[PDB]
């Protein structure tokens, strides 16, 4: 069923691919920075198109956009959506890509975790637990 | 697909659910699955406690459904694809929606089936087919000074005319009906469901040219009634009346008739004869109000019980669709929503049968 | 599920202890890992030191059940996954009753296994069976000696006022409504399911410019009470009054509604119009008080019923939600956390309606 952040990244594209007053905005805040390599590459076409001076709509941009990407670029501006973003949507959105490095990230010290206890090193693994704990709040 | 969004959205926030719950019920779902972890989404809700993956896995559990729906696997599945909860309203929306579609795709189709298995009603088909598928200003009264606490009778409101047995809330919907028909130019129509439409005309016959106690009735007149006959007859035959004394009818049959009548002619009041004896009286209330409004003229429905407010209102709603409530007693307008609530006093004559200014 | 929520809510707060342990003990777990954790958890508690992973990872290992568990594994597993620690309680209160059932089913079923091995006995049979089987702050309220008691009025409790028919609770609860909206700047949220909106506002209307024997119900007034209610109309015109007459309403749309108004205009109090009429009691009472936490707004409930506790109990739980508990007599403040219970005093004009100080 896909993960929270995945379908942001989706359905971030699925909004700026039809508004290209919307990719303004995801461009100062998300590189990308995008976490799926077909989501960047999307995002580089995306981009460019309008700094193109170029009008916007999909009809054009899954017209360009080399053909591996078409069948996925394809099938997000089809996706569903209302055709207008809610001001905290996108921020709500943004900050699931944004902070992904960052949950990525906790699983190298999971492997430092269970690394200690296969040592028997109980407490320091504890610590360890302790600290995402605190990583997993944010 | 919008339907695991509200379902993940509460999951997440989850103050989502309440802009959900004030859009859909389970019932809107179309999964089963949704339907029961909704129903346990609000049913923990009624507490409590609050809601959230554990508590409700739990409610699920408790009711035996939680393996019914996916596990807590397809909970958590919609927990964690969901990535935002400012949509849900929604969404919410978009499945309330695809449920009104399958309501009406359902009752639409019920009728289509229960077209052949009938034959047999033709009317009662007909009319729980609209019953399935629905699921000074003014007008002057003639009156001086019920014309100014009311300003009309206007068009879209419903006014109700009550009055116990004999007082004369007939004779008093008939001259009302009268003046507007003889004195303006605009088109009345009577529903008389108690007395005929012959022995409906002489009382309004009688109320003009002054005519009778001579009398009609009994026989023979004398030349100054037969003089007056004539006029009073002569005046009420430009009048735009019409009545219809169909034995006791049902409300779409009033509303039929009404709606061919205003756009050959016109149109400006429709004076029902009493409410009580048309064919429980709130679905019926409910129905003359809309007809008000659709024509965009003043029904004028008489209503049968001192008086005062629940009298009638013990019998059948009525109170919240009238916007204007009457009563024969003095012609106490107890409530109207144009403005003022009192007392207007009229004169009865008896003799002539009408009711006169003071 | 519900079991790991406790303890993982523990490695959060982890003040989520205290009330996990008021309701649970760790025989309640029915997985003996998490027997053992909750007990490691409790014996930490117990000086000490505080209750976090590595203390408690510590009591496991040193009573030697470490890997007897999970590892810590399992342990941050637990912390890991759960999200929030505003539950426990909960959770706490799931287990218990699950604990409760199990308790049930053995000492029942140990009566059957006991049907067949005795014989014998009968007596002790059926004795021991029943044996085995039986085991100022605040908002202020404009009255000055009823802040005192209460120092409002406060965010996140749920105040009922009780009183038999016709005492004044309604016209009690009106006069606070409106002295919080004319007098501080925070909007009321009235819920009037008895009485009609526009009746409502004259009994506040009345209660303000001191008007009324002359009457405005009774049409016509003086110079006096007409250059009154322009003042009264202007005064509470600015007021932040809302009213809601919707005729019976569920609490799921109570709470919706007010929950719209606190993010568009503010809302400061929630006064519904009495309990016994919204749309067992018990289940609702539990809702109210969720309302009044949710909103961080003193929701006050009217009640119908000398007076005293059971006067109302034995209706409804409603005495363990309440938060503060009045009476209309005399204003009995028979219960309250905030501080003390007791009498204070206050005179009614009736003529104008109000509530007034001494």
């Amino acid at each position: 069923l896909l993960p929270a952040f995945q379908n942001a990244e989706r359905l971030l594209l699925a909004h700026m691919m039809r508004s290209r007053d919307v990719a303004l905005v995801v461009q100062e805040r998300i590189g990308g920075r995008f976490n799926i390599e077909e989501h960047r590459a999307l995002a580089a076409y995306i981009y460019a198109f309008y700094e193109e001076g170029h009008e916007a709509d999909p009809g054009a941009l899954i017209s360009r956009i080399p053909g591996e990407l078409q069948p996925l670029a394809s099938e997000l501006s089809l996706l569903l959506i209302a055709d207008d973003v809610s001001e905290q949507e996108l921020e709500d959105y943004i900050r699931h890509v944004l902070n992904r490095p960052k949950w990525l990230m906790l699983k190298v010290k999971e492997q430092e975790k269970t690394e200690a206890e296969r040592r028997k090193d109980f407490l320091t693994a504890a610590r360890i637990a302790k600290e995402m704990i605190e990583m997993k709040k944010m | 697909e919008a339907e695991q969004a509200v379902l993940g959205a509460v999951f997440l926030d989850p103050a989502a659910l309440v802009p959900a719950s004030e859009i859909l019920i389970p019932e809107d779902f179309y999964r089963a699955a949704h339907q029961k972890i909704f129903h346990a989404m609000l049913r923990v809700a009624d507490r409590g406690e609050p809601v959230d993956l554990v508590t409700v896995t739990a409610e699920l559990a408790a009711s035996e459904q939680l393996e019914e729906i996916g596990g807590v696997s397809y909970l958590s599945e919609l927990a964690d694809a969901v990535p935002t909860a400012a949509n849900v309203e929604y969404y919410a929306r978009i499945v309330e929606e695809k449920s009104v579609l399958r309501r009406l795709i359902r009752t639409a189709t019920s009728i289509a089936q229960d077209g052949y298995t009938r034959e047999d009603e033709i009317d009662v088909l007909l009319d729980e087919a609209d019953r399935k598928i629905m699921e000074i200003t003014g007008i002057p009264t003639g009156f001086t000074e019920l014309d100014r606490m009311t300003s009309g009778f206007q068009r879209s409101d419903l006014i109700i005319v009550a009055a116990r047995p004999s007082v004369g809330k007939t004779a008093f919907a008939l001259n009302i009906a009268q003046n507007v028909a003889t004195k303006t130019n605009e088109n009345v129509a009577i529903f008389s469901l108690e007395m005929s439409a012959q022995q409906l005309v002489m009382r309004m016959l009688c109320a003009e040219g002054n005519i009778n106690a001579q009398n009609l009735r009994t026989g023979k007149l004398t030349p100054e009634d037969w003089g007056k006959l004539t006029m009073a007859m002569g005046s009420l035959s430009n009048a735009g009346i019409y009545i219809d004394d169909t034995p006791s009818i049902r409300v779409s049959d009033i509303r039929a008739k009404c709606r061919r009548l205003k756009q050959e002619s016109g149109l400006g009041m429709i004076v029902i004869d009493y409410l009580q004896l048309i064919q429980e009286v709130s679905e019926i209330s409910r129905s003359l109000k809309a007809l008000a409004r659709e024509l965009e003229v003043p029904v004028i429905a008489l209503s049968q019980l001192r008086p005062m407010m629940s009298d009638i209102r013990e019998s059948g709603s009525i109170e919240q669709d009238a916007d204007i409530v009457a009563f024969l007693y003095e012609i106490i307008i107890a409530k109207q929503r144009n403005g003022p609530v009192g007392t207007v006093q009229l004169a009865f004559i008896k003799e002539y049968n009408k009711f006169v200014n003071l």
